[PDB]
RNA sequence: AGGAGUGGAGCCUGCGGCUUAAUUUGACCAACACGGGAAACCUCACCCGGCCCGGACACGGACAGGAUUGACAGAUUGAUAGCUCUUUCUCGAUUCUGUGGGUGGUGGUGCAUGGCCGUUCUUAGUUGGUGGAGCGAUUUGUCUGGUUAAUUCCGAUAACGAACGAGACUCUGGCAUGCUAACUAGUUACGCGACCCCCGAGCGGUCGGCGUCCCCCAACUUCUUAGAGGGACAAGUGGCGUUCAGCCACCCGAGAUUGAGCAAUAACAGGUCUGUGAUGCCCUUAGAUGUCGGGGCUGCACGCGCGCUACACUGACUGGCUCAGCGUGUGCCUACCCUACGCCGGCAGGCGCGGGUAACCCGUUGAACCCCAUUCGUGAUGGGGAUCGGGGAUUGCAAUUAUUCCCCAUGAACGAGGAAUUCCCAGUAAGUGCGGGUCAUAAGCUUGCGUUGAUUAAGUCCCUGCCCUUUGUACACACCGCCCG
RNA sequence: CGAGAUGGU
């Protein structure tokens, strides 16, 4: 880069290359049970840190899908060679993440299992996990040449305001079937955590709470206490 | 216009006066020092509130009982 | 695209005679006809171009979709029994029947 | 109650009908300046012609005196397509050929589907568990009354205890001479220094006036930026309220309704396969429904929708003076950005030479209406500027069916608009100009910003609709229903 | 107490 370019531009081809990077992994390791990507920058070196649920997998028999991965990293988005590394890093709590619910019920479903039988599977786990509720949503050509859905709930659920934003997880996702694709859509509500990484550390706009009175005396007579 | 309280106001007030009614008094300025140590609450607009009940609670009990 | 009714019945799929409307003329046990006449109960008077005057019946695939009129052009199927009777099978717009008579299919017997 | 209108005129632009080789197509409150849809080519799907394989892989055949590839010249052709015909060089196992099978498609079905969006519906609405009532579908909870913008509260009570929507929440506007602290932001002051004026107590001065004239190794944060905290609660006083829940006026105060975002259960044969490597089934697949050349999407007796300019004197024309806010900027394949200053030209425009990857350069963003002076004189007029002739620049591979821009000339209808009908309650309506999108060239559209700034209301259920309760029914395809001679 | 019929998708 013989000149720099602007801040506007830099920020914005910044996020366009986070996304691409995303679809990539999302399509690559999806049976796989990928859940996310972090990237980092240090001098002359980028790190990418990617989620999984069954990370022997990501590494494949000596490490070469981690080393196949890294080669075609670096090919397609310009790095030059050695400055890329790739670490697989496993998912904690997979009960309360939407994208590995939604993609273990599309297995699930593409193996032929019936869909009630599957849907209460997953309701089941992810309230035993210890969420505070959850929605499961399926539509498409269930039972019959004319279109249906079906919705399964358990527990609290959120739909307006601003605490949505990071008190819901949710993901959508197709699956293909003989007579064509059917929709999945999974929103679960977190637990408000103080620190410990389970959910948020914000607690919701109207919960007042009141610490409890201790300990007093009530009767007195007047007394001096020297040091 | 409308300035009638909601429940999460009229709750929180109600508990604040059962626990803590040898801290209060008649000064707005004050109840609303008070409310901020014994209680966490997230908005200082929800806290302006409650202390507003609080006071409005404190001047019906001087003069008579209140059902809740 | 344009409505020529009026109703809340948009519950229907379109009637869409556009585009590939590709010319259709007899083959064996039919025949062009001009109706006469409407009577009730889905049944009219019809006139075909050699002279064999017939009553007639709307085929159940028509009804309250291609709406037939006094004066129009149809083609009509024979039966091998009961001559004195038969069925509607397609109406031709005035811009199709035009074509036909340049064709030279129809004798000089029918208005448009 | 009123304001500005729209419907009448000319023109722009979307739709139907007609016309045509083709004038591609979706959509009929909740379609019609909508598909981010401003089509010269491309886009492109339509119409007239011509090259190409970008037909994997498997099996069989043919084949190293050879499977196959490419081409000069003449004829041919819109064409410098070796497309094809005559001719005779060239390449080297990569192809060719028959059968099976694939692959692509802005092809068909939105009435086969996913995802997304709109609408019912801007209102206050919706649901389990355990208990009570009925053979049952069902019901109570979810209410007689008062109160609220609100299924918001009070209270009542065969129900008790809970969930979603509402509200809270997030962004934004108005206040801080208090805090933190700035050569990519300023002020004040002086060591002072410099130009101009004497108008000034008084000189041509220490001292006065004017400055985007210039240093500070002066002091500082009022004006600009932007981080943390503060502040407003129906909190105070007087009335009215089953004296509760609340409602009205007033003091003090920057401020006693700022404006948006997000939004439930259950639906619709609503829109989209032409956003997609989202997708089932069907169709087509070498004389192709997978690339180049030309044409069309603009065609004009006629009906309709959203808009721009006006009918003048509360004006038009020619000079002079003086004030904004929100943004964008060298394109990463893809090859183009925003502009000061000097010179040439009436103008559009041209040449030279610098700054800017941006609180740094265009830039103190010298904006329009408005403001001050002049000319015209109630005349289709110096109002209005449609229609049309001739000439000159700029983009581009190409401008004719006129891309856009500049100049002289020509000078239509129109004198405040029939029956009808839209939007609006305060920095609002209306007037007025400027950025962003689309962009090689280019707003009469749309999405934002500032500037000048009213009249009329503080209400009602009459007209068109929405919510709740009691009531009647021959309706449930649910009054756009059903039905008789 | 004006006049207020009818119904392809």
């Amino acid at each position: 880069m013989a000149v720099q370019i602007s801040k506007k531009r830099k920020f914005v081809a910044d996020g366009i290359f986070k996304a691409e990077l995303n679809e990539f992994l999302t399509r690559e390791l999806a049976e796989d049970g990928y859940s996310g990507v972090e990237v980092r920058v240090t001098p002359t070196r980028t790190e990418i840190i990617i989620l999984a649920t069954r990370t022997q997998n990501v590494l494949g028999e000596k490490g070469r899908r981690i080393r196949e991965l890294t080669a075609v990293v670096q090919k397609r988005f310009g790095f030059p060679e050695g400055s890329v590394e790739l670490y697989a890093e496993k998912v904690a709590t997979r009960g309360l993440c939407a994208i590995a619910q939604a993609e273990s019920l599309r297995y699930k479903l593409l193996g032929g299992l019936a869909v009630r039988r599957a849907c209460y599977g997953v309701l089941r786990f992810i309230m035993e996990s210890g969420a505070k509720g959850c929605e499961v949503v399926v539509s498409g050509k269930l039972r019959g040449q004319r279109a249906k859905s079906m919705k399964f709930v358990d527990g609290l659920m959120i739909h307006s305001g601003d605490p949505v934003n990071y008190y819901v997880d949710t993901a959508v996702r197709h699956v293909l079937l003989r007579q064509g694709v059917l929709g999945i859509k999974v929103k679960i509500m977190l637990p408000w955590d103080p620190s410990g990484k389970i959910g948020p550390k914000k607690p919701l706009p109207d919960h007042v709470s009141i610490v409890e009175p201790k300990d007093e005396i009530l009767p007195t007579t007047p007394i001096s206490e020297q040091k | 216009m409308g300035r009638v309280r909601t429940k999460t106001v009229k709750k929180a007030a109600r508990v604040i006066i059962e626990k803590y009614y040898t801290r209060l008094g008649n000064d707005f300025h004050t109840n609303k020092r008070v409310c901020e140590e014994i209680a966490i609450i997230p908005s200082k607009k929800l806290r302006n509130k409650i202390a507003g009940y609080v006071t409005h609670l404190m001047k019906r009990i001087q003069r008579g009982p209140v059902r809740g | 695209n344009k409505g020529k009714g009026g109703k809340n019945r948009r519950r229907g799929k379109n009637e869409n005679e556009s585009e590939k409307r590709e010319l259709v003329f007899k083959e064996d046990g039919q025949e062009y006809a001009q109706v006469i006449k409407m009577l009730g109960n889905g049944r009219l008077e019809a006139m075909c171009f050699d002279g064999v005057k017939r009553l007639c019946h709307i085929r159940g695939k028509l009804r309250k979709k291609v709406w037939i009129n006094t004066s129009d052009i149809i083609l009509v199927g024979l039966r091998d029994y009961q001559d004195n009777k038969a069925d509607v099978i397609l109406k031709y717009n005035a811009d199709e029947a035009r074509s036909l008579k340049a064709y030279g299919e129809l004798p000089e017997h029918a208005k448009i």
